């Protein structure tokens, strides 16, 4: 019965905020924000939670 | 362009992308457990701030700065938690501290290989850092307050996450754990100590404030590695013992409640006076003493006489006079007993006390050894050279010790020669004793004021001592008013009483002299304050029009950025779009008419075929005027220099909120008039709204123009929103105006141009913290929905709660932000951008400290202005916003590398940064705030103490002249004036004593000399009377017999009454020059106003006119009409203000609702403030006594006679009476309620009316037993009268005092009701006492005109008939009249009678 902003719906919610889902990464919540102001179908098109995920990317350097 | 943080994003120099930050962020909430939705909000916050910063310089350099302001600088608080705990270096720094002006394993070494270290970090390194820091810092709660603990956690994880144990993990860490396992054990403990579970509920428990542990106790705590090695865990062993790598993960089995303790205490007030401010009184009382025993020979000369001239050896005079460093090493003795009860005896530091104590008894043995030497009879029977000799090396050793104790402050007197390996300070240097310094001619003008201060007034008081005082005290110490006395003691009841005037008139100008100084220090101020304006070149003597006339060109150099600017355009085109900005701004608020525009706006009407002719200036060049005139007057002082609006940092306005009124509901405009009121206080602007509504015009948008036309002129939220959102018009004007090319390129395109300037104000510019949103009525809902509908830019913040997860457990609780562009669900409310779980209730304390803390995480920017719920703000105001921001000296600044190998710390320029601007129209209410420096140290919140502790940690604070803030006592027995008054150099000192403090001690010394002065009145007119005197002149020979025989010289004592009262006189015309100040540039019922004064100087008042008139009866001096002039104008001056106060019917009214209103080793520490009472007591006890003792005529021998046990009587009737009234209303049937229900249920009236009559009676028997020996005589009952008021007080103090250290309760309560009914008797008395003096002035019937003409002197001048009102209420009206007039009549009557009938009795009776 919920969904996000763009229509597209929401299977798992996340613990704090129940409106939003759990996987969606910081800069998606950044493109959502400018979306909320002017319409802008360009907005929705650079969305990147599904072909990454919340893990980090692939070749991110090592620390110690 | 189109990006959301273009200053970094869009530039191709920035050292890391925003995908290389996201993953950061990631990475850390996987590895560390931190919950999502608060990353987001701490991803937003850091990108805003590099944003923020590569807007005015280079990425590479933004990072670098940030980095060094977060954790590596030295004005980092990391680096001096680190140094002060890790490496111990406290006592280094406070060393280099005190030596600073010199040099401008080691320290030197540690800070080489800390910069070394932070020299040769990677970028990614640092954003790892900074983030680390802030998803810490997101999610405090309340260990926000507490710097020091965050702090000791934050190392704690960053060590965790740097061993194998983290990186060779596989599975993350679970979502919430830090919340969970870190945070809410300290957030239990500090709720646990101040509220218990009772009945399911939280009440809070109430104990002595010593034995609960607030917030600055955990703070120190983590200040030294001893505090740190007291963590224990729960099977017994230390923190500590365990590696640098587990001690994270084991951070959530401590105990704390066996670890935190209580670090300051709290004692009587005088014990922390006398130790704060012990350099004061060393310089005043030392000199005092001098000044005293040089002057006075007799009480060491060998038969000493005037007549005989033999003065004493000079010897003598030298060695008394070097008594004065004795006093001065005993006040440091005492100064430093007190403070060893305010620390605990254990704790790091307190150890000093022990070395300093010794230190300060061999200096006091110094100086006391040779004055002994000196004084033995030894070199007294025989003359020496020797003995003058050192005489002569001791007055000088006395001085240097006076003058060594008045310099160097307390903490910090030997230091460099303990030597010891043990704490060398009591508090800590890092955190308490970091004073920026003063540099420049500022410098010297603190010497300099202060030097001429006291070089004044020590030369201005010793030639009045030297000559007021030294006749008075030759005369009386040698007279002898010889008599047989009272033989039931002897003689010395009064062979004493000169002696005892002359000690009294030494009090009473030893309390004079502590007057001398404020006045001088005022005179100074004054003086240097108007020399200043020479060097300023402030001219008050040019017009007006001279200032006008130059006003556009400081518009257009001042306002503007025009210099960075190529010259394309004129200066006069850009100077009107602004002006007319303004004035049509003005005009739009219906406070100008529209035959008044045209006056003022720039013209386009002349001819366009010639480009010159193209615009003219106003004629006026060639509330709105005080606006204007504000203006005009704030250019001309010198303005920095603004920067472009694509140049300029964010800032963010915060505003809490709590049941204020958002808009003004129907009733409050129809219901009682508001709308009445309103329209007859702002008429014009009510023509104008009426006129300006048929321009565009239930009627429900009518009905809501008039509720917003309502709402903007009266206290309500909407009109302090609608203020503050100025500033979003006046960036866009201003971003506009500067660069004409971006609105030509749009070509007519209107709506693409306002987009653009919206977005880019949206980005410079940004809450409301509303914590009851969620429990609104309805009605209230109804008014914030438009709020967000009107201002689609405003975000609220506000509290939400759920139902408990697990059954029978606390609810959870959380918090949310909203804005206006939100989508709003089906269910009415709308879609949070954010939600953050908290460990509890956050509100444990009152104050709006608590719900500013709770929406912080969500500021955004470098600068924050706190404002409060009624706040007012104009666009003229604005517009001088970039100004205001250079005042914190970051934005024009040099950019240089932190972690060059060749800096010292000498040599850097940034080491004291600016904390605090406050508007004026160095201690001042906060407006702007350094968000970076005062969010890493603490909260922001209350005022003062902000102040105090920005002041501590090394921050500065400064003044703004040009701009204005639209606003519309003795609990500090804190720290903060401890480690101030300890610590400070002297001249700060004396800079910060004589502001705040200094004001309330001499309101408290004004009125303790004056009871003195009545006390020795009383005594000196008691002598005079009893005495024969003798008159004579100055032009006396040097001594000679007086006609009278045998007379007593006593006119001394009358000259120095003359000159007191001059002196007071003085004294009080100069505290009374501010008032009238104040108040003559500006031209209530008798209950409340009575209990406004009540306890303030009106029954000391009436006190002091009791001993003034005996003073005036019993022997007679012309300077006493001064004083009686003065307390009658103190006494009547309420009630001559008092509107229509002369009107029978209001005052009948007035005296109506009078009436109506009618109807250990604490334990010698706790009482040891008795005394005072009772010297006064004795002392009014003597002058009775004296009288009755008929010294002046020739005594007869071996008669014996008395009159205590009269007193005694006199003191214990009343209160006798009173407990057997009681024990009588216990014994009416105490045990059943009904019976006092149906005879009186307020019988407690009925037995105050009587203890009342008996007080009366018993001091009409007092008049009569007196006068049964006096039938003419009158003097003699008045002295009696006031030593029976005194000793009852002294009864009921002592009473008190005992009470504060089975019927056993009930007599407590007995106990209290005792003195309660006395003190109703006393008033009652007062407050008729005080009503029929001002019988006559309401009798005659011109007082009404005569009140009335004072309207006219009254600004307002505007009186409207009250609302009608029913016939039968003029009936009552008149009747009660009639009522209360009789009944005024009938107790003026008994008053009356009270008087005269001893009269007649005087000559009936014997
Ligand atoms: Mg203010």
């Amino acid at each position: 019965v919920l969904c996000d902003v763009f229509g597209q719906p929401i299977t798992q919610a996340d613990i704090s905020n129940p409106t939003r889902a759990r996987d969606e990464r910081p800069l998606d919540t950044i493109r959502s924000f400018e979306y909320a102001v002017s319409g802008d179908p360009v907005w929705a098109q650079q969305l990147e939670t599904p072909t990454y995920g919340f893990r980090v990317r692939p070749d991110f350097p090592v620390f110690g | 362009p189109n990006e959301p943080y273009p200053a970094w994003t869009a530039d191709s120099q920035s050292p890391v992308s925003i995908e290389q930050i996201e993953d950061i962020f990631i990475d850390l909430t996987n590895r560390l457990g931190f919950q999502r939705d608060s990353m987001r909000n701490m991803f937003d916050h850091f990108m805003v701030l590099l944003d923020s910063r590569s807007s005015r310089m280079s990425p590479d350099q933004a990072l670098l700065s940030l980095h060094a302001d977060y954790i590596g600088g030295d004005t980092a608080n990391y680096k001096k938690w680190y140094f002060a705990a890790q490496l111990d270096m406290d006592d280094e720094i406070g060393f280099r501290n005190m030596s600073l002006g010199k040099l401008s394993n080691s320290l030197e070494a540690a800070d080489f290989r800390w910069k070394a270290k932070m020299n040769q970090l990677s970028p990614l390194e640092r954003v790892r850092h900074i983030a680390l820091y802030l998803l810490c810092w997101g999610e405090a709660n309340q260990v926000r307050f507490t710097a020091e603990c965050l702090c000791f956690i934050y190392k704690c994880a960053l060590d965790y996450l740097d061993s194998p144990l983290c990186q060779q993990r596989q599975e993350p860490m679970p979502e919430g754990d830090f919340l969970n396992r870190v945070i809410t054990p300290i957030y239990h403990f500090i709720r646990n100590q101040v509220y218990e579970i009772v009945d399911g509920r939280f009440v809070k428990r109430e104990r002595d404030h010593n034995k609960i542990v607030g917030y600055d106790d955990l703070n120190q705590l983590f200040w030294y590695p001893e505090g740190i090695a007291k963590i224990v865990l729960e099977d017994g062993t230390k923190l500590i013992e365990l590696p640098l790598e587990e001690r994270y993960l084991r951070l959530g089995d401590v105990v704390w409640d066996d670890v935190f303790f209580k670090t300051y205490k709290e004692t009587r007030t005088w014990l922390h006076l006398v130790t704060n401010f012990n350099r004061i009184w060393v310089m005043h009382i030392s000199i005092f003493w001098m000044y005293f025993a040089y002057n006075s020979p007799t009480f060491y000369t060998h038969n000493y006489q005037q007549l005989v001239d033999n003065q004493p050896l000079a010897a003598y005079k030298w060695a008394s006079c070097a008594l004065g460093g004795t006093v001065a090493s005993l006040i440091q003795i005492v100064a430093t007993l007190c403070e060893w009860s305010f620390v605990p005896r254990k704790w790091a530091g307190a150890q000093h006390l022990s070395r300093r104590f010794w230190f300060l008894c061999i200096i006091f043995g110094i100086n006391l050894g040779p004055i002994i030497f000196v004084f033995a009879y030894d070199k007294d029977t025989v003359y020496s050279t020797a003995a003058h000799v050192v005489a002569a090396v001791m007055f000088f050793v006395a001085v240097a010790t006076i003058i060594f104790f008045s310099i160097m402050p307390l903490g910090g007197l030997f230091t460099s020669y303990m030597k010891k390996s043990t704490r060398r300070y009591v508090a800590s240097q890092t955190f308490t004793a970091a004073f920026a310094p003063l540099h420049g001619l500022d410098r010297w003008m603190s010497y300099l004021v202060w030097v001429t201060v006291f070089a004044a007034k020590y030369s201005e008081s010793y030639y009045f001592l030297v000559l007021s005082l030294r006749d008075p005290i030759r005369i009386l110490s040698t007279t002898a008013m010889r008599c047989t006395g009272e033989y039931w003691w002897g003689a010395v009841l009064c062979k004493v009483q000169p002696k005892i005037v002359l000690g009294l008139v030494i009090a009473t100008d030893f309390i004079l002299f502590f007057l001398d100084t404020y006045l001088w220090y005022i005179i100074v101020n004054t003086i240097f304050s108007v020399g200043k304006s020479f060097y300023l070149g402030i001219s008050i003597l040019t017009p007006w029009r001279n200032i006008f006339t130059r006003l556009p060109k400081r518009i257009y150099s001042k306002i503007l950025a025009t210099t960075d600017m190529e010259i394309k355009y004129k200066p006069k085109v850009l100077i009107s779009q602004v002006w007319n900005a303004i004035i049509i701004s003005m005009y739009r608020e219906h406070l100008l008419a529209i035959d008044h525009v045209q006056k003022l706006l720039y013209h386009q009407v002349p001819s366009e075929i010639e480009g010159k002719r193209t615009l003219r200036a106003p004629t006026f060049f060639v509330e709105a005027e005080r606006r204007i005139s504000f203006f005009a007057q704030s250019l001309s002082t010198p303005i920095p220099e603004p920067l472009p609006v694509d140049n300029m940092p964010t800032f963010t306005v915060l505003t809490p909120h709590y049941a204020e009124r958002i808009l003004l509901s129907l009733r409050e405009i129809i219901r009682e008039t508001l709308l009445e009121y309103l329209k007859q206080l702002h008429p014009v602007e009510w023509e104008c709204f009426v006129k300006d509504t048929k321009i565009l015009a239930a009627a429900p948008e009518y009905t809501l123009r008039t509720r917003i036309w309502a709402s903007l002129r009266s206290q309500t939220l909407y009109r302090t929103i609608s203020g503050f959102m100025n500033y979003s018009r006046a960036i866009k004007l201003l971003y506009r105006v500067e660069n004409p090319e971006i609105v030509q390129m749009f070509g007519g395109n209107a709506e693409g141009l306002e987009r653009e300037l919206e977005k880019m104000a949206r980005r410079k510019f940004k809450l409301v913290s509303m914590q009851r949103l969620a429990k609104f009525k309805p009605h209230e809902l109804e008014n914030a929905e438009f709020l967000l509908r009107a201002y689609p830019d405003l975000q609220i913040a506000y509290l939400d709660e759920e139902p408990p997860l697990t059954e029978g457990e606390e609810p959870r609780i959380y918090s949310a932000l909203i804005d206006g562009h939100c989508e709003i669900l089906d269910n009415g409310r709308r879609r949070p951008k954010f939600r953050v779980q908290l460990s509890g209730n956050p509100i444990l304390g009152d104050g709006k400290s608590d719900n500013q803390n709770h929406a912080l995480i969500f500021y955004r920017g470098e600068y924050i202005q706190l404002i409060d719920a009624n706040q007012d703000n104009y666009l003229e105001e604005c517009l001088k916003i970039r100004s205001v921001l250079a005042e914190f000296e970051e934005l024009n600044v040099e950019q240089v590398n932190p972690y060059a190998p060749g800096l010292r710390y000498e040599e850097q320029t940034t080491n004291h940064p600016v904390a605090i601007v406050g508007a004026r129209e160095h201690y001042g209410h906060p407006d702007f705030i350094n968000a970076t420096f005062m969010t890493t140290r603490g909260g922001v919140s209350e005022d003062i103490y902000a102040g105090m502790n920005a002041m501590l940690r090394g921050g500065r604070i400064k003044h703004c002249e040009y701009y204005q803030c639209g606003k519309g006592g003795e609990q500090m027995l804190s720290r903060e004036y401890y480690y101030l008054g300890t610590q400070l150099p002297v001249d700060r000192f004396l800079t910060f004593y004589y502001a705040h403090p200094g004001f309330h001690l001499n309101n408290l010394f004004i009125q303790l000399s004056l009871q003195m002065f009545m006390l020795t009145l009383v005594n000196l007119s008691s002598l005079a009377h009893e005495s024969i005197m003798c008159i004579y002149d100055r032009n006396k020979p040097k001594t000679d017999v007086l006609v009278p025989i045998g007379c007593y010289n006593f006119q001394p004592a009358v000259d120095w009454v003359r000159r007191y009262t001059l002196s007071i006189f003085i004294v009080f015309w100069i505290a009374f020059v501010p008032i009238v100040v104040q108040e003559l540039i500006e031209r209530i019922p008798f209950s409340i106003l009575y209990s406004r004064f009540a306890g303030s100087a009106i029954y000391m008042g009436a006190r002091s006119m009791l001993m003034l008139l005996f003073g005036t009866v019993a022997h007679w001096q012309a300077p006493l009409l001064w004083f009686w002039a003065s307390l009658s104008s103190l006494i009547f001056a309420p009630f001559v203000f008092n509107p229509h106060q002369f009107a029978w019917e209001d005052f009948f009214l007035d005296y109506r609702d009078y009436i109506r209103w009618l109807s250990a080793h604490r334990t010698n520490l706790i009482m040891a403030e008795i005394i005072p009472c009772a010297i006064y007591a004795a002392g009014c006890f003597i002058a009775f006594t004296f009288i009755n003792a008929q010294t002046g005529v020739k005594t007869t021998d071996d008669d014996r006679v008395n009159s205590v046990l009269r007193i005694i009587i006199c003191t214990l009737a009343p209160i006798a009476v009173n407990l057997g009234v009681l024990f009588f209303c216990m014994g009416m049937s105490c045990c059943s309620g009904p019976l006092f229900g149906m005879c009186c249920k307020k019988t407690g009236s009925v037995m105050a009316g009587i203890a009342h009559g008996v007080a009366v009676i018993v001091h009409i028997a007092f008049f009569i037993v007196m006068w049964v020996l006096e039938s003419f005589n009158f003097v003699r009952m008045l002295i009696g009268v006031v030593t029976c008021i005194q000793c009852q007080r002294l009864i009921f103090h002592c009473m008190t005092a005992l009470m504060l250290t089975a019927w056993t309760q009930p007599s407590r309560e007995l106990t209290a009701k005792v003195i309660e009914l006395s003190e109703f008797a006393a008033d009652f008395v007062l407050g008729h006492v005080i009503l029929i003096c001002q019988l006559p002035l309401i009798i005659i019937p011109k007082i009404d005109k005569f009140h009335s003409i004072m309207l006219f002197w009254l600004k307002p001048s505007r009186q409207i008939r009250p609302p009608i009102y029913s016939l039968k209420q003029t009936r009552l009206r008149k009747r009660m009249v009639k009522k209360y007039c009789s009944l005024y009549f009938l107790v003026l009557a008994i008053f009356a009678g009270c008087i005269i009938g001893p009269a007649v009795a005087s000559a009936k009776i014997h």
